RNA sequence: GUAUAUUUAAUUUUUAUAAUUAAUAAUAAUUAAUAUAAGUACGCAAGGAUUGAUUAUUGAAAAAAGAAAGAAGAAUAUAAUUUA
């Protein structure tokens, strides 16, 4: 217990980490599809795919709070999972232990613009970045969403093709 | 935008309806006549109890069924709106008179001979008559059983109706298996010939004597239960006898 | 016009009543009927609707009407009331949630609420005149607000003598008794007649009978049952005066009764007039009178 | 018990859901359909869902800098006449990506158009079909 | 955090460095002087109830 | 949350409040007459020594003269310095001091609307009846007492209790089915009786509305306060002193009735009035059943600022009153409509130009 | 201070030929309006008698005009010129005849 | 009963008593014949400079009984057609907006150039509240 | 024996509290009672009290008796000007406490005279009428509602002569 | 309204007393005539007390006049 | 302008100034904080001698040789975190005529300097004054 | 730290109507992203801040005066859809 004559949760910084809303009957996580601002960010271990000329294949993120809402607000970092191999640089040298940033490109959950529009892609979509929000991967293999248009996400928006 | 409460939410038993936009989810099509959900949202019939939905379904065929067998009846508790809302969707069936809505009649009810006979005669019975075709009277006099309300859930145009016309349920016959009583001024009326012979048929079996034994054996098996004034099966006596069943089919001849 | 009247007995017409001038956009209604047949109603329809709408209507029409009409609008009001009874404690249901019950007063309460504020505000705010020109009005309205308890408000409430209720004097910031505490009834209408006793050309047009009858009207409406020492002070000076001054020409039974009547109203109000009483023990042409 | 959570005052207990008759709500809706057809946000429409299920849909996302185009099926529509409460789901696909996306009428930005008078039921299946294998591999 | 004393008319939501301006230290009133001590003022600086006339 | 120190205006203190501080020429009473001296008591014996009795200064003379003269001959340049002589009427709306009573209205329905950008709207249109000042009241006068009751719908004589029926009857308003209460100023006075038109309000305003919440029954504490300040303790182990808790202090989550209370939400603004059908259009989602009869006030300031001002608008003070001419059942639903300018600045969907990427323009 | 009691349950238009004037269907509407109203005040032969007395009407009115009614200024988005409105009306009429 | 709560239930009718006789000061002026309503008197001195050399203005306002009479018996004026025909503006430009851009000096990369006139980002951050003498916005 | 009802008088219930001046019972008796004039002029706050609340209670009289609720009203005049001996007037708390954990509100003489000097000296009279009598609200309560107080120099009770109250300090 | 050069730029917060005068020119503040020479650019006590100010004519210069028991000048009174 | 972003007004995540929404009883004058210095409160206004330090409301009384010249015994107010911010009272209000200057010839044309910065601070034309009055030259001295 | 009493939460059911005072939820939420100022102040130079807006963090709440043992629904979302 800590502290003595007064013991509090040990999840203080935690707290801070992670965005949690109180499940009462005014306040709740929706399931993304009411309105904005409903949805729920994805926790630490979520796996996603990470689409790019990188080796890497799958992604486990790390932020305690991952969404399109708040893409450009806060650093994604997140740790290699799968990565692919070959059978012949910087971008085909990553490994399954190396940790860099990244940058939603799209949600697998219902996702509701302030315009009214909804969508729903079919993969859980990411691109490897270096510490000076660099991506890695020379080019994208899917189709961003509009929080990526964001000056945070230049280099990014350069690459990616097709946004939504 | 999304509103402040999210999702589809219980709310009081007694609560107004908000139009704000939400995911709405019906089990299935409420809008079938004979197929409607059972709740206390103002929306759906209310749910009397029941030891489950399935019960609920099976209690519901039977209030119907007996509905149709006799327009009236008498049910206790919140089962009274459901049985007068499941009658005058029995009625609007027949009305259709569709063989989609014949078939399903059967589907729900217990008795092809009553979904027959309610085909047959509601259509004609009801054809002036726009939306409510029962009326639920409340009795002043509350079960002593468990001290519930009593509703008497009737069919209106009896005179329109053909073989419940001058029927009178002030109160009840003689026997239950005998014709129910007849206004003096319509004593004179014939009842359909196919539910005539199905109530004789029905009626006779009472008359036989098995019925008797086991009536006095119904008495045993009470008075062993509990049930405190059963007299016992020596001081009963008959429901039926020769000298009765003479003086009630000159009663019957005389009717017609 | 665009459609049709459909025609109706004249029994059976809605009259009494006119719009305001500006309807699309006032669309108030003001009752012109006569004071005699709202008295007329308030005495044949006992109902307490009934009385409430004559009440209601008087209310809106004070300010049209002259010091007979407003004489006889006073004097047929004040029949349901009593001396020692407790005025405008008009209590129909009773609420005992608590286990101390309350009981609430129906709608004739608010009725003469109305009445007495509309009264006021003609009587003061609109023509301050009219009370000292008419005395015999200035006596009719404290007698009617001695009648009905306007000092006493706790009376109003209160159902038994033995537990006076306080919902007249007590208001919680919770929200108990917001809407019956602490009403300014008749403490205007009071405070301006005061005045005019105090500044009389009011005495001076009053009659010795007029003035016997203000004293007691005063010490009447006072919840202690005396009245304030300037006035009363003041109009015992003039009564006094007049006595002298009309006493050495003729004088009659009924004058030494009204004498006798100022003597026992002091009595009352808690003071002596030493000079009243010596002249009336002196004087021995005519009995006294009980 | 220091404080207190419900309200039994006139004014807040009262309803007016009887007297509501008094308004039209649905002449309102549809005027405000009318004039949404006016400003050319949206255009009239009154179709089953037999009819428009299947037909292809262009979509034109007037965001910056360059306009989002798509080319998509209709999977269902909340309503068969037009309405200001409508909306309409389609299931876009370009190269590698698959995104089913409920669109509403009436936004100025979210030019929808069914670029056919008609659509096909074994059309709409098989995208159908499409879309659930991609969302069952996702 | 504190669960009560929210009566801002004698707890304001205001900082000991904002009350410390309108702590009154010279409070010229209400007065500290009583009147039994008006005499004794007098007589301590030494001057004398002459006669009026004087 | 709160920004309180922010919320603070110039102070200063009584102490400062002398001649040497004021902006204008510092104005001393001598009863009809206003005078630039001290009054000179009239018995000299209450003078007291080293204090000087000033007659004639001729700096504040000088001073003075020429202010007067500058405001008189230059009233263009000196145009602020006005409000210091002829301080403006009463009974005209004042930006500082005007407050206007409300309106009572039903909740109609809920619709979606689209900004002029690609931003929508979850409106909720509520419904404003019959509306009529029904009463005037004040506590014996009392400054800053007077409140003006307004009725919300028209209603048979059966349909009220009796004392209700009574309480219209003596109002002599025709019958309102709801009457709510707002406390105003004294020229904000209108009089018993008058017709309140939905263009009492403005389309781009801030309005407070007041409305009771959906009854949803006896909760628990995961449906109510669901989520799934130290009194005495010893930080260092120096000594041994505590105080336990002996009971449930008042402020505790704890079950129970969740549901119908007198809920307000405080400056929503207003998006569409159509005062053909007397309907106001809110941006936003009520937590409240339809038939409501909800409460609509005029937010009296934001973020430091009025509502009412020259810079934005002014009200129809007291109240707006129709012309003459024009007729509503002359007119179509679509010729009276008033749609409020775009509330955000940029497409929501998007970032503004500043923190976009590339803009199309 | 309120209105007569309820004095027609059910209604039914009256109308002429649609090449009557509105000049002229406001004249005949007021004439059978007044007709009917003296007919119900002397009933308090002729045919407001007999509408009144046999057939049983009891009511009769001359509501305004439906002006619900779109003024399309525009269309799609696009401005509806005056050139056009008359050319589409003209059409219209040229169709119909 | 708390102690202020007994003190306030006590002196709440005292307060109102005290008021009804500074009432009855003015309705004895005015049965005495002066019908004139008690007049208060106005206050120029209400612009200030405080301690910190900060501009202050004290706003007093007068209600005027006749004033509110004629308010709550006649109708008001016919509303602004304007008023009720512009919308309320949703946002609260700038006292002091900011322009970097302007097309009068040739090669504007010159800042000695720039009009002096427009303001300057200080200015624009600075100007929250009307001019020094004027109170309204 | 006696028994005191379960259901008392509440602050909350609609029939409010009482105010022992109009009240009637067999331990109130204002017959008798005289009407006295305090002016708290320079008078420090304390004495004040203490001898307003010697009249108040009914202990001036040589026929007091406890059970017997019976004094003079005293009307107190310019307790604005009620001077406190030196730096009392901030030095001297002020302190009582809500049933909520917080709770507990401490403030000075100075906040209660910006507030009301009324209520400063209706505290202080309430301090001496608790020494005095404390085991009972009817004693508790009654003087405290006999005590009439006023910040300036008017009153309304010019109708009842309330003669200047002359006392001695113990110097 | 609209946008001004009233709102764009600020006065000086000066008190009556101290404003040697209104006129245009002297709107300004004093360090203005300063930093224009320069050509460049660049609160009161807890209890801010001030003796009342006098001509300097007559101040430097008071006639040694009085009255029974007050002195009397053609400007002001005083007590002696 | 509009290519700039202004402040959010009606909706906004920001806090909303508005400290009067549960902390004022009653009428709210849109005055922003009017009310704030109290303590966010509009209770207890019925007061009239508070807490005054020298030239406060009940100094007025006492003679204090700066205030005694510096300020009207009439213009005393309330306490020092009692200040009024915004005073309403009911009445009729009464323009007194402002002060006529004295010891002026009627009908003289005066003759007016025009200060301004240009002329140094030092010069005593800043310290003459501005309006000048034929009858305010001392013609004996010399002086124009 | 194994429902009694105290305690607390809520209720005592349309109260035409919140608030004169008692008590009571939010005394700088930092922080993160982008832009303005500005490529300015400053610095030998490379370099380069202070800083009120937007977004992110999504919720926004008022106790005390009227008549009472059925379902606050004559229950299938209309205070009568014609109805015999």
């Amino acid at each position: 217990k800590l502290p003595a004559g007064k013991p509090a949760n040990k999840s203080w910084f935690r707290h801070n980490l992670i965005i949690r809303r109180k499940a009462s009957y005014r306040s709740r996580w929706g399931t993304g599809a009411e309105g904005y601002g409903t949805g729920v960010p994805f926790s630490d271990q979520v796996k996603l795919h990470c689409v790019d000329n990188t080796n890497c294949k799958h992604v486990r993120l790390i932020s305690k709070a991952t969404a399109e809402r708040f893409a450009h607000c806060r650093v994604f970092p997140a740790v290699a999972h799968r990565v692919s191999v070959q059978r012949f640089v910087s971008r085909h040298r990553v490994k399954p232990g190396n940790i860099y940033w990244v940058c939603l490109l799209s949600r697998r959950q219902t996702n509701t613009r302030m315009s009214g529009l909804r969508t729903n892609f079919d993969r859980n979509t990411c691109i490897l970045m270096n510490d000076q929000r660099v991506p890695l991967g020379t080019r994208v293999m899917y189709c961003a969403g509009r929080h990526v248009n964001h000056k945070y996400h230049l280099k990014a928006v350069v690459l990616a093709n097709f946004f939504v | 935008r999304a509103p402040p409460v999210i999702g589809c939410t219980r709310k009081a038993r007694w609560a107004g309806i908000d139009d704000n936009p939400t995911i709405t989810y019906k089990p299935w099509d409420t809008t079938e006549p004979l197929m409607a959900d059972y709740g206390w949202t103002r929306g759906k019939l209310p749910k009397f109890r029941a030891r489950s939905p399935f019960h609920r379904q099976q209690i519901a065929r039977r209030m119907v069924t007996e509905m149709i067998r006799k327009d009236y009846c008498i049910v206790g508790g919140a089962r009274a709106p459901a049985l007068r809302i499941l009658a005058d969707h029995v009625v609007e069936l027949a009305k259709a008179g569709d063989t989609d809505s014949r078939q399903q009649l059967a589907y729900f009810l217990h008795d092809p001979l009553m979904v027959d006979k309610a085909f047959d005669e509601y259509p004609r019975r009801f054809k002036d008559m726009n939306a409510k075709y029962a009326m639920m009277t409340r009795l002043k006099s509350r079960r002593r059983t468990d001290a519930v309300a009593m509703y008497f859930v009737e069919y209106k145009n009896r005179d329109m109706s053909d073989n419940h016309k001058g029927e009178d349920y002030s109160a009840g016959p003689e026997r239950f298996f005998l014709p129910p009583r007849i206004v003096e001024t319509e004593k004179g009326i014939q009842r359909p010939p196919h539910m005539q012979m199905a109530f004789d048929r029905w009626a006779s079996k009472f008359k036989t004597e098995e019925f008797h034994h086991w009536w006095r054996l119904r008495h045993a098996k009470l008075r062993y239960w509990g049930v405190r004034n059963v007299p016992h099966p020596s001081d009963v006596d008959p429901l039926w006898t020769e000298k009765e069943e003479e003086e009630w089919h000159n009663e019957m001849l005389a009717n017609t | 016009p665009s459609q049709t009247m459909s025609p109706c007995s004249h029994e059976e017409e809605m009259r009494g009543y006119v719009v305001s001038r500006d309807y699309p956009l006032i669309d108030r209604l003001h009752c012109t009927r006569s004071i005699e047949e709202l008295v007329a109603q308030f005495e044949d329809r006992p109902q307490i609707e009934s009385r409430v709408a004559a009440l209601a209507d008087m209310a809106s029409t004070v300010s049209f009407r002259s010091d007979e009409e407003l004489l006889r609008m006073f004097t047929a009001i004040s029949a349901p009331f009593s001396v020692d009874g407790r005025g405008l404690n008009f209590l129909t249901v009773k609420v005992s949630k608590f286990g101390r019950p309350y009981y609430v007063p129906n709608s004739l309460l608010p009725a003469y609420v109305n009445l007495v504020d509309a009264t006021t505000i003609a009587l003061v705010r609109e023509q301050p005149w009219r009370l000292s020109a008419s005395p015999a009005l200035f006596i009719q309205v404290l007698q009617f607000m001695a009648l009905i308890k306007v000092f006493e408000p706790n009376k109003w409430f209160t159902f038994s003598d033995h537990a006076p209720s306080n919902r007249a004097d007590y208001r919680h910031a919770i929200g108990v008794n917001h809407s019956t505490a602490f009403w300014g009834t008749g403490e205007e209408l009071y405070d301006f007649m005061v005045e005019l006793l105090r500044v009389p050309t009011m005495l001076d047009l009053c009659t010795r009978e007029q003035m016997v009858d203000l004293l007691s009207g005063f010490c009447g409406v006072m919840p202690c049952g005396k009245a304030v020492g300037d006035v009363f002070k003041t109009i015992t000076d003039a009564f006094l005066r007049r006595v002298r001054n009309d006493i050495s020409g003729p004088w009659s039974a009924h004058d030494w009764a009204i004498v006798e009547r100022m003597y026992l109203v002091t009595v009352l109000c808690d003071a002596g007039n030493n000079e009243i009483l010596q002249l009336l023990l002196s004087d021995t042409a005519s009995p006294r009178g009980p | 018990g220091y404080t207190r959570e419900r309200t039994n005052r006139h004014f807040f207990v009262a309803r007016a859901n009887a007297f509501f008759s008094r308004l039209p709500i649905a002449r309102v809706q549809r005027s405000l359909a009318m004039e949404a057809v006016r400003e050319g946000r949206m255009r009239p429409w009154k179709y089953t869902k037999e009819q428009i299920l299947g037909a292809p849909v262009t979509c034109n996302f007037e965001y910056n800098p360059r306009p989002v185009r798509l080319i998509g099926t209709v999977m269902d529509a909340h309503t068969e006449e037009t309405s200001i409460k409508g909306g309409l789901k389609v299931y876009a696909r370009n190269e590698e990506t698959n995104m089913m996306l409920w669109i509403p009428p009436g936004n100025p930005k979210l030019r929808h158009e069914v670029t056919s008078t008609k659509g096909s039921f074994q059309h709409y299946l098989d995208e159908r079909d499409k879309w659930d294998e991609a969302w069952i591999t996702g | 955090t504190r669960r009560g004393g929210k009566n801002l008319a004698w707890r304001p939501k205001m900082s000991e460095r904002t009350l410390e301006q309108f702590v009154p230290l010279h409070l010229a009133f209400p007065r500290r002087h009583p009147n039994s001590w008006q005499e004794r003022q007098f007589h301590l600086l030494g001057y004398v109830k002459w006669p009026k006339e004087i | 949350r709160t920004d309180w120190y922010r919320c603070y205006p110039s102070l200063m203190r009584e102490k400062d409040r002398d001649m040497y501080h004021c902006y204008y020429p510092y104005l001393f009473d001598h009863g009809d007459k206003m005078s630039l001296y001290p009054k000179i008591p009239e018995n000299p014996r209450e003078w007291q020594p080293e204090q000087l009795q000033t007659t004639y200064d001729a700096i504040r003379e000088d001073k003075y003269d020429a202010f007067i003269r500058l405001r008189e001959k230059f009233p263009e340049l000196y145009q602020d310095t006005r409000a210091w002589d002829n301080p403006p009427p009463f009974g005209e709306f004042n930006m500082f001091y005007s407050v206007r009573f409300g309106m009572v209205g039903v909740k109609a329905f809920t619709c979606k609307d689209y900004d002029e950008l690609g931003n929508q709207f979850d409106c909720t249109a509520f419904w404003f009846p019959d509306n009529q000042v029904v009463k005037h009241s004040t506590r014996n006068g009392e400054v800053g007492t007077d409140k003006v009751y307004v009725g919300a719908m028209n209603v048979p004589v059966e349909f009220h209790k009796p004392h209700v029926a009574a309480f219209y009857k003596a109002a002599g308003v025709p019958v309102k089915h709801v009457c709510a209460g707002f406390p105003i100023t004294p020229d904000a006075y209108a009089p018993v009786g008058t017709k309140l038109d939905v263009r009492h309000f403005k389309p781009g305003q801030e309005v407070t509305i007041t409305f009771q919440n959906t009854d949803y029954g006896f909760r628990g504490v995961m449906f109510r306060h669901g989520f799934d300040g130290d009194s005495r303790w010893q930080r260092r182990p120096g000594a041994m002193g505590t105080e336990g808790q002996k009971r449930i202090y008042p402020g505790h989550r704890m079950a129970g009735q969740t549901g119908a209370a007198a809920e307000t939400y405080q400056g929503v603004p207003v998006w569409r009035i159509d005062y053909k059908n007397s309907l106001i259009y809110l941006p936003t989602l009520l937590d409240a059943d339809v038939g409501t009869y909800v409460r609509f006030s005029d937010t009296i300031n934001t973020k430091g600022l009025t509502l009412w001002n020259e810079h934005r608008g002014l009200p129809a003070f007291p109240t707006f009153i129709p012309p003459e001419d024009e007729d509503l059942s002359k007119l179509a639903t679509d010729e009276c409509q008033l749609k409020s300018p775009p509330l955000y600045m940029y497409f929501r969907d998007e970032f503004p130009a500043t923190q976009l990427v590339s803009q199309a323009d | 201070y309120a209105r007569r009691p309820i004095a027609a349950r059910t209604m039914m238009d009256v109308f002429l030929a649609e090449d009557m004037s509105l000049d002229e269907i406001v004249n005949f509407g007021r004439l059978s309006l007044g007709k009917l109203q003296i007919a119900l005040n002397n009933l308090r032969v002729e045919p407001a008698q007999l509408l009144v007395d046999r057939m049983g009407i009891s009511y009769c009115e001359i509501p305004s005009l439906d002006e619900s009614d779109y003024v399309f200024a525009e269309v799609g988005g696009v401005a509806v010129t005056d050139e056009e409105a008359e050319r589409v009306a003209q059409r219209w009429a040229e169709r119909c005849e | 009963d708390s102690f202020k709560e007994h003190y306030h239930r006590v002196h709440l009718p005292r307060r109102l008593a005290l008021q009804r006789y500074a009432r009855q000061q003015s309705l004895r002026n005015a049965a005495k014949g002066n019908v004139k309503a008690e007049e208060v008197p106005y206050k120029y001195n209400r612009w200030w400079v405080n301690e910190e050399h900060e501009f202050v203005h004290q706003y007093a306002f007068v209600e005027d009984p006749e004033v509110t009479k004629a308010k709550r018996e006649t109708l008001p004026p016919v509303t602004r057609e304007n008023i009720w025909k512009e919308p309320q503006q949703t946002f609260f430009l700038p006292f002091a907006p900011y322009v970097r851009v302007v097309d009068y000096p040739k090669d504007p990369d010159a800042k000695f150039l720039k009009p002096v006139n427009i303001p300057r980002w200080k200015d624009y951050m600075q100007r929250t509240k009307p001019v020094i003498p004027r109170t309204w916005y | 024996a006696p028994f005191k009802s379960v259901l008392r008088r509440h602050k909350h219930h609609p029939e409010g509290l009482p105010l022992y001046n109009d009240m009637s019972k067999q331990w109130l008796c204002r017959e008798g009672e005289r009407w006295w004039l305090l002016d708290a002029r320079g008078e420090q706050l304390p004495r004040v009290a203490a001898v307003a609340a010697q009249y108040i209670t009914g202990q001036h009289r040589p026929d007091f008796t406890p059970g017997m609720i019976t004094g003079d009203h005293v009307v107190i005049v310019n307790i604005k000007d009620v001077v406190m001996v030196g730096d009392q007037w901030i030095r001297v708390p002020i302190t009582w406490q809500t049933a909520y954990p917080g709770g507990k509100y401490r403030i000075r003489l100075t906040d209660m005279y910006e507030r009301d000097p009324c209520m400063l000296m209706w505290w202080f009279l309430k301090d001496e009428v608790n020494r005095h009598f404390v085991r009972k609200l009817k004693t508790r309560i009654a003087p405290l509602e006999k005590a009439w107080l006023y910040e300036d120099s008017i009153h309304p009770h010019a109708d009842k002569n309330p003669r200047p109250l002359c006392w001695t300090d113990p110097e | 309204l609209s946008v001004r050069t009233e709102d764009f730029f600020s006065k000086e917060a000066i008190s009556h007393a101290r404003r040697v005068s209104w006129a245009p020119h002297t709107t300004e503040k004093k360090q203005g005539a300063f930093a224009k020479l320069a050509r460049s650019n660049f609160s009161f006590a807890q209890e801010p007390y001030f003796e009342e100010e006098i001509e300097a004519h007559r101040k430097h210069h008071r006639p040694d006049v009085y009255i029974y028991k007050y002195n009397v000048s053609p400007t002001h009174f005083s007590l002696r | 302008t509009v290519g700039l972003l202004p402040a959010q007004l009606a909706l906004s995540r920001k806090p909303r100034l508005r400290p009067h929404v549960g902390n004022l009883k009653g009428l709210v004058y849109p005055l922003p904080y009017y009310a704030m210095w109290r303590g966010n409160h509009n209770k207890y206004t019925y007061n009239k001698s508070t807490v005054c330090l020298w030239g406060e409301g009940d100094t007025r009384s006492m003679y204090h040789q700066h205030y005694a010249h510096a300020k009207c015994p009439t213009d005393y107010g309330r306490g020092g975190r009692e200040f009024e911010y915004l005073t309403v009272k009911r009445g009729k209000m009464l323009q007194k005529p402002l002060p006529r200057v004295q010891y002026v010839a009627e009908g003289s044309k005066p003759v007016w300097l025009f200060k301004s910065w240009h002329t140094p601070l030092s010069s005593p034309s800043m310290w003459e004054r501005e309006v000048q009055y034929a009858e305010h030259t001392p013609e004996h001295i010399g002086a124009k």
